[PDB]
This record gives C-alpha cells, structure tokens and sequence, in this order.
C-alpha cells in the first residue's frame, strides 16, 4: 500500500500505491524525474537474480525496459534487510 | 571515501523537502507534495574534503509517525527545521531534539537549528528566539530560504562541519 522505490543509484522513494502497476510507476518515476512509463520495469533483486515483477515491499528496483540491470549501488541499496 | 548520513527533521510544511532539493537538484519546488520517505546524496567537495551526503527527507506528516526510530538511529547529522512564519513548527523543535537524544541515547548528537522561509515579509518567530534556543542546546542556527537559495548550504555544511569534530 505504501511502496519503496530504488534507483538512480543509491536514491529511494517512497509512495502509497492503491494497486494500479501502471499509476504508481508513474508517480514513482515523477518522485525520480524520469519521464514515461514505458521506457521502464520494475526488478527484484532475489538471492541469486534480478527477477522482473509482472503483477503485484521495502524494496523495488526501477530499472529501463531495454536493460534492465539495476547498478551496483541500486542492488546495494538492497542490502536492507528486516 | 567518506559517507555522511543527515537526516532532515520538521514540522509538515517547514521547508525540508525544498532546502533538500534545492542542494541536489539545485532548483525551487515550487509545490507542497507531502513526503512520506526519500533519500538524496550527492558527489560533493566541502573543504577540500570529497565526500558523499546520503540525505534522508524525513515526513512531517504525524500521519508517518512510526517510521521516526528506525531511521533516527542510523543517522550521523540532523538537521532541525522550522519555518520563520509557523510559531507551532518552533514550539516543535523541542520535542523533535529530545526523541533525537532519547533513542540515541547520548546528550550530544550533531545537530544544526534551521530558520526556512525567511524571504517571506510574515513573521512570527524572531531570530532571538531561535538563537536563544540553539544557543541553550549548544548547536548552531542558521537561516535560510530555499527559493532565494539563502543560507541553503551554509546549513547542510555546517551539519557535516559538526559531525565530524564529533
Ligand atoms: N516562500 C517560501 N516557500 C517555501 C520555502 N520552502 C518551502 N516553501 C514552500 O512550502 C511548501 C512546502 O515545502 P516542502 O519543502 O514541501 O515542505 P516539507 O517540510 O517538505 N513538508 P512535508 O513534511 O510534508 O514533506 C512548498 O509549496 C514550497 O514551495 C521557502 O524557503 N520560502
Ligand atoms: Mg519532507
């Protein structure tokens, strides 16, 4: 319900999400000014690999649609752990 | 190379998400969008020392209240902010400096008193007021105005200025 996303390295933002992927990825794109939701994906980093959310965290990783890789110091910011 | 955390603290509405992205981005938000949680650091060179801020945008909100022990206990800096033209954002203070101290648990934590908004022709807080506060709390005070851009990194400065002679 209250989403935190990871990218532009180390940077986080956090947002309060009613369900709708598409809506909340745009907010969270503005809260990071990057411009359409098209151009990006959300990744996961889980254990061993960076798995790509399709439907739906203290941790989300936004990351291109091209190359979705997230940098060393997005996956760095994972180290959050509870 | 050295990593400072700051953590900014205030009143809703007082002017931290502005002073913040003003730093960064270096550029007035002219909008009041209520922060639930983000964090900014940035490449920076102060007093010929490199280092990298990572900087906490705290929720003024008490609708996020939880949220404050978590974050207050891993944090070097903060920096404590009311506005000029809010009276209660100043009473306020107060209560934020003791919750600083009480989950830290030490009675000195790096700690810099800012006065936002001071480019605004309203105002109900005198400058002796603040001073006299921060002065008893032994920290400095700084005013600032994140649309004039006054002060803005005299203050964020001076938080990694008293971190480290700390
Ligand atoms: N005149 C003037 N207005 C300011 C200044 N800083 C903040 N504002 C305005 O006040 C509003 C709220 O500021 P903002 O930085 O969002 O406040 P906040 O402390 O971050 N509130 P929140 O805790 O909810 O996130 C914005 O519209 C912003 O433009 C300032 O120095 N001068
Ligand atoms: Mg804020």
């Amino acid at each position: 319900c209250i989403l935190r996303f990871i990218a532009c390295n180390g940077q986080t933002r956090a947002v309060q999400s009613r369900g709708d992927y598409q809506k909340t990825l745009a907010i969270a794109l503005k809260k990071f000014s990057l411009e359409d939701a098209s151009k990006f994906i959300v990744c996961v980093s889980q254990s061993s690999r960076i798995k790509l959310i399709t439907e739906e965290r203290d941790r989300l990783i936004i990351v291109p649609k091209e190359k979705p890789c997230p940098s060393f110091e997005d996956l760095r910011r994972s180290w959050e752990i509870e | 190379m050295t990593e400072y955390k700051l953590v900014v603290v205030g009143a809703g509405g007082v002017g931290k998400s502005a002073l913040t992205i003003q730093l960064i981005q270096n550029h007035f938000v002219d909008e009041y969008d209520p922060t639930i949680e983000d964090s900014y650091r940035k490449q920076v060179v102060i007093d010929g020392e490199t280092c990298l801020l990572d900087i906490l945008d705290t929720a003024g909100q008490e609708e996020y209240s939880a949220m404050r022990d978590q974050y207050m206990r891993t944090g070097e800096g903060f920096l404590c902010v009311f506005a000029i033209n809010n009276t209660k954002s100043f009473e306020d203070i107060h209560q934020y400096r003791e919750q600083i101290k009480r989950v830290k648990d030490s009675d000195d934590v790096p700690m810099v008193l800012v006065g936002n908004k001071c480019d605004l022709a309203a105002r109900t807080v005198e400058s002796r007021q603040a001073q006299d506060l921060a002065r008893s709390y032994g920290i400095p005070y700084i005013e600032t105005s994140a649309k004039t851009r006054q002060g803005v990194e005299d203050a964020f400065y001076t938080l990694v200025r008293e971190i480290r002679q700390h």
